RNA sequence: AAACUCCAGUUGACACAAAAUAGACUACGAAAGUGGCUUUAACAUAUCUGAACACACAAUAGCUAAGACCCAAACUGGGAUUAGAUACCCCACUAUGCUUAGCCCUAAACCUCAACAGUUAAAUCAACAAAACUGCUCGCCAGAACACUACGAGCCACAGCUUAAAACUCAAA
């Protein structure tokens, strides 16, 4: 598949690259992502002021990470969206407010994840462990997976 | 993999600075090093 | 050095007023002041309506008291003035004569 | 709001003329530049593009007052020629 | 002459002593301080 | 130390009948009813005292340097206070700069009034560094290492000879 | 259209936010910056020049700890839209903008004019910009690209900042 260059970069890039966000993460813990080349913008026939990238996609054998696509997502998206903070404070925004401090000290110390780690900085195996923790602490509390700090702090 | 690669460097500098600190004390007789010195880790936080 | 303590008071009655004004002029000396006069501008309508120790205000007593004061009172002083119940508004500012008339020839 | 009410911005009406009195408060709130700080107050304006403003309007009037100071010191000689023919 | 200026203006100084009958005579007085300017550059008091 | 607060201004000392005066003007006329500045000229005058060989001459070199002084005891007590004001920092150190250059011109030319200067202000003399470079950890750590490895070389030729 | 209807209008009480008008002024500060009021401290140097690294500072953005949260708002959701819609409009709400103690050390950080002293006589003067020059000092530059790069070194910075090449190639830029 083409896309644009950043956005390619972005699905096949390695951790502590400066494009590793949650498209890396959510395309890499299912496929193998291979970025192999980029065509100019000038090759388009209305030019348009960006580059495209190829990407080929091919699906692993075995995922990296056993666990359902929308909690993969709902993880990787709380932990990227604060992208230059430590991991943690991104991680907190998955919990309400009364448990935030304590769950995500749970959360940390069952899946053995270095609070100063940054999201960039983090691999597929660290998002491994987060969405096992996560999936137990899901089931363990059925209204959990449904909390959205931004309607909280609507209230 | 630049991480893995400059931290390798990095090790290699620390192992090049002991070196010399060792030469040092080699060339000036003593056996081994000052009673009580300990190289510190100076490249690495 | 010398300073202006402009004082909007509550609208009181005159022995209430009274005792105001000595307990404030009083509370300058015991910071080291020596007050030279007292200037009673008259009660008015404030330009506002001030809320101050949980009371509304539209009119007060304007006074003035010019002293004489080492710097580290004025400091004191506005602490005391926030606490008096009976001072809706109490302000020290450098005395403007000491502010010296500079003199101009005019348009240039 | 902790003002005193009906003395700002307040007109009289005269012999029931509206019209007249509506018209006249809106001189007033436009030579006291209310109507252009309400109508510049709805969207930020950036520092800079301030700046840059305010310094374009003071330069447009400098040059704008010179150049009818200049034409009207040159309009006394537009007068009927009295050396006509030579 | 700044000196005797002084000298001679203690003598009105509020005192300790003087503060009850200063601060009465005071509730007794008004002092304005307002006035008015003309386009002639001429005071007008009130 | 300050001067006292009762210490009349410096341009109230001189005047004649300045002791017969009440106590009100006294206290009017003294440093405590003054901002600092004023103790400020106190302290430069008691210093011009105490070191010049003429006080009157504000113009010589080492009247400069008792200003100066002044000025740089008046910016450490600010910034006692005041720790993050950096415009101070910046006026402190330059003054502490120009008072050095001051203090390396008096003792080319008056070596005298140098050692005067410097036991009246309780300055230190300090000779510039020969050399400006960075101290960064492997030279701090190099250097370290050599002066032990020379302190164990002599005790071992001690025990040698 | 969604949203709200614990909504809306008048009245009263009511900020750790931001500071109409003055300012058509052109001031203060080394620069960055600084425009609500009062007070206290307070704006180095009586030769000049003098540093990528020494010593102290550096808008905005960004990062540690704590706190505040009206409004604004990267992102994140929702509403509306062609025929692959509006990235753009509407609603809600984060980091952030604020305070305290530390980092980071970058700008079209620009008057795109290095600091001091002097001249207005010369042919004024490639051009444009901003009239043309002189003395003296420091800094810097010797074709383009490779290259605000690689390596080395230093840094509380860890795909970050400063310093900064060579090979191959071209007749230009
Ligand atoms: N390198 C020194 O420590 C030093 C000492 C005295 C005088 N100077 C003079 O400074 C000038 C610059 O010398 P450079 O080109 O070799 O230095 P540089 O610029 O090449 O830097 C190398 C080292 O010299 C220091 N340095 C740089 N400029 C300096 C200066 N003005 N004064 C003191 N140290 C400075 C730097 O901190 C750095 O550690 C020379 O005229 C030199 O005579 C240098
Ligand atoms: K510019
Ligand atoms: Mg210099
Ligand atoms: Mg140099
Ligand atoms: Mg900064
Ligand atoms: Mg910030
Ligand atoms: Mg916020
Ligand atoms: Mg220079
Ligand atoms: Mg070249
Ligand atoms: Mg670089």
């Amino acid at each position: 598949l083409t896309f644009q260059k950043e956005v390619a970069e972005r699905l096949a890039a390695n951790t502590g690259s400066k494009q590793r966000s949650r498209l890396s993460v959510m395309a890499q813990y299912l496929c193998n992502v291979r970025h192999i080349f980029t065509i100019p913008g000038q090759a388009f026939v209305p030019k348009p002021e960006v580059d495209v990238g190829v990407v080929h996609f091919t699906p692993l054998i075995q995922p990296k990470i056993e666990q359902p696509f929308k909690l993969v997502e709902k993880v990787v998206q709380n932990v990227f969206q604060f992208r230059r903070k430590y991991c943690h404070r991104g991680l907190r925004m998955l919990f309400p407010e009364a448990q935030r401090l304590e769950s995500t000290g749970r959360l940390l110390e069952l899946a053995d994840i270095d609070p100063t780690l940054r999201p960039r900085q983090l691999s597929i195996s660290h998002f491994k462990s987060l969405c096992d923790v996560y999936r137990k602490m899901c089931d363990e509390d059925p209204q959990l997976f449904a909390y959205n700090f931004r309607e909280e702090l609507k209230r | 993999l630049r991480r893995k690669v400059q931290e390798g460097r990095l090790r290699r500098k620390q192992i090049k600075f002991e070196k010399d600190l060792r030469r040092i004390w080699l060339k000036a007789g003593l056996k081994e090093a000052p009673e009580g010195w300990q190289t510190p880790k100076i490249y690495l936080r | 050095p010398r300073y202006e303590l402009a004082l909007i008071l509550k609208a009181m009655q005159r022995p209430e007023t009274a005792a105001t004004l000595k307990r404030t002029i009083e509370a300058l000396m015991d910071r080291g002041a020596i007050v030279r006069d007292l200037e009673n501008l008259g009660e008015r309508a404030l330009p506002y309506r001030i809320s101050a120790h949980s009371q509304q205000h539209n009119r007060g007593g304007y006074f003035l008291v010019d002293f004489y004061a080492p710097t580290a009172a004025v400091e004191s002083m506005v602490e005391h003035l926030s606490r008096d119940i009976d001072v809706i508004r109490g302000n020290i500012v450098k005395h403007p004569l000491t502010q010296e008339l500079k003199e101009c020839e005019g348009i240039v | 709001a902790k003002h005193l009410k009906f003395i700002a911005r307040t007109v009289m009406v005269q012999e029931g003329n509206v019209e007249s009195a509506y018209r006249t408060l809106n001189r007033i709130l436009t030579m006291d530049g209310l109507i252009e700080d309400i109508k510049h107050r709805r969207y930020y304006e950036k520092p800079c593009r301030r700046r840059q403003r305010e310094s374009y309007e003071r330069c447009r009037r400098i040059y704008n007052m010179e150049m009818a100071r200049k034409i009207n010191f040159l309009m006394r000689k537009n007068r009927a020629d009295p050396w006509q023919g030579c | 002459r700044e000196v005797l200026q002084l000298q001679e203006e203690v003598k009105n100084f509020i005192t300790r002593e003087n503060l009850e009958a200063r601060v009465e005579a005071a509730l007794d007085s008004r002092k304005n301080y307002n006035w008015a300017i003309t386009r002639e550059g001429l005071v007008v008091r009130p | 130390d300050d001067p006292p607060p009762s210490t009349l201004l410096k341009d109230y000392q001189n005047v004649p009948g300045i002791e017969k005066v009440d106590d009100v003007v006294k206290r009017l006329l003294s440093l405590e009813m003054a901002n600092k500045k004023e103790m400020l000229k106190i302290k430069q005058e008691q210093f011009m005292k105490k070191i010049v060989a003429n006080p009157e001459d504000t113009r010589s070199l080492e009247a400069r340097i008792i200003a100066l002084s002044v000025k740089i005891r008046s910016y450490e007590e600010h910034l006692e206070k005041h720790r993050k004001d950096k415009a101070h920092k910046r006026y402190l150190l330059m003054s502490i700069d120009q008072r050095k250059k001051m203090l390396k011109n008096l003792r080319n030319t008056n070596y005298d009034v140098f050692e005067k200067i410097c036991w009246g202000l309780g300055i230190e003399y300090t000779f510039p560094p020969l050399y400006y470079r960075r101290a960064h950890r492997r030279f701090v750590t190099k250097k370290a290492l050599c002066i032990r490895v020379f302190q164990e070389t002599q005790k071992l030729k001690k025990r040698r000879r």
